[PDB]
This record gives C-alpha cells, structure tokens and sequence, in this order.
C-alpha cells in the first residue's frame, strides 16, 4: 500500500536527522503503529519527563492524519487527561506534505507554548493565561507524578 | 438565588442568578468567577443543552439547580 511506503520514507526520514529530545518508531511487527516519546523541554514544567505518545497510521494516510495522543498523563490547555491533543495539524490543518517529524515537532511546540485561547481543558487554560506559577508548579507536578 | 455548575475537572461553581437571567448572562457569570470565556461554554441541564437567548426560568432552572459545564468545542 501507498501508506506503507509513505510510513518507511518517514521512518527513514527520522534515522537521517533525528530531532532532538524526540524519538518515535514502530511499537512492534506493525509498522503503522508507532510510539513516540516527547523528553520534556527543560525550562518547561515538563522538565525531566518522558511523555509517551501512541500514533496510528490510517489506511488512507497521508491523506487523513496520523491519529496521534499522549498515553504519560501530562498537565497542559490542549491535552486532555485521556491524552487526546488538539492541535490543529492533527485534524484540519492536517496536510499530506506534512510528515511525523513535523507532528512531533508540533506537538514538543504545544508543550512550551500552549494555546490557550482555544484550549481543550478550558479550566487549565484559564490556569495557563492567568497564574502561570500555579500553572508551572501542577504541570511540574503532574511530570514528576506521572512522568518520571 | 442560587444555582450550581459542576465542571468537568470537578469544581462546583456556585452563581447568584435571577429566574429571568439569560443564557447568556449565566455565562458571564461563569467567566466572571471562572474566567472561562462564553464561547467556550457548553451548559447542560436536565437533558437539554441551554441556548444563549432563553432564560433560566424557559427551562424551569429553579432554586438550588445544578447545571453541568462542558467545553463548547466550536471556541476551543
């Protein structure tokens, strides 16, 4: 399948220039199924921690997205405490010329600069906009808890 | 008098709100204690989503109600 061929040229991608701090692969004997982890960004709150993110293929992909969340519990407006991201790349901003390398820099972007003007957890958004100290000290939390 | 809104992270937010309140109004309420915007607000009570534009007293909203807070994806 067009997918399969797609999935390798990115994983091949990833095996050129790895970005920092972010590492993703197939999680076994399925290559459209891959895990990722996200190493927390030091000065976040998330400092320390290692997120770890589930990403499906579609069988259409590229021309839906990857299907991309967080299974380490994380503290942030646009993730939910399922792990379910909003970000826009993931669903209608999504582009066939887009390639998980750019996901997951997105996603490593999301963690270091929220958007909390369209947040997924409205009430950790108002948190984010409003008492970043308190932000900061449960999202710190919520890393050591769960993250490490 | 007074009406509940319970959220989804868990908090009971308790507002002062008239039988003649709007929807609307009820989430100006809401932003002034929350700080959540209105567009980000999805109020539920008693199997019905709240239209901005009736009133608490058009859904029978009476003393002591709960009402439930989800986020309105559509702002979000």
């Amino acid at each position: 399948s067009k997918a399969l061929k797609r999935i390798h040229k990115e994983l091949n991608d990833l095996a050129r220039d790895p970005p920092a701090q972010c590492s993703a692969g197939p999680v076994g004997d399925d290559m459209f199924h891959w895990q990722a982890t996200i190493m927390g960004p030091n000065d976040s709150p998330y400092q320390g921690g290692v997120f770890f993110l589930t990403i499906h293929f579609p069988t259409d992909y590229p021309f839906k997205p990857p299907k991309v969340a967080f299974t380490t519990r994380i503290y942030h407006p646009n993730i939910n405490s399922n792990g379910s991201i909003k970000l826009d790349i993931l669903r209608s901003q999504w582009s066939p010329a887009l390639t998980i390398s750019k996901v997951l820099l997105s996603i490593c972007s999301l963690l270091c600069d929220p958007n909390p003007d369209d947040p997924l957890v409205p009430e950790i958004a108002r948190i984010y906009k409003t008492d970043r100290e308190k932000y900061n000290r449960i999202a710190r939390e919520w890393t050591q808890k769960y993250a490490m | 008098m007074q009406i509940f809104v319970k959220t989804l992270t868990g908090k009971t937010i308790t507002l002062e709100v008239e039988p003649s309140d709007t929807i609307e109004n009820v989430k100006a309420k809401i932003q002034d204690k929350e700080g959540i915007p209105p567009d980000q607000q999805r109020l539920i009570f008693a199997g019905k989503q709240l239209e901005d534009g009736r009133t608490l007293s058009d859904y029978n909203i009476q003393k002591e109600s709960t009402l439930h807070l989800v986020l309105r994806l559509r702002g979000g």
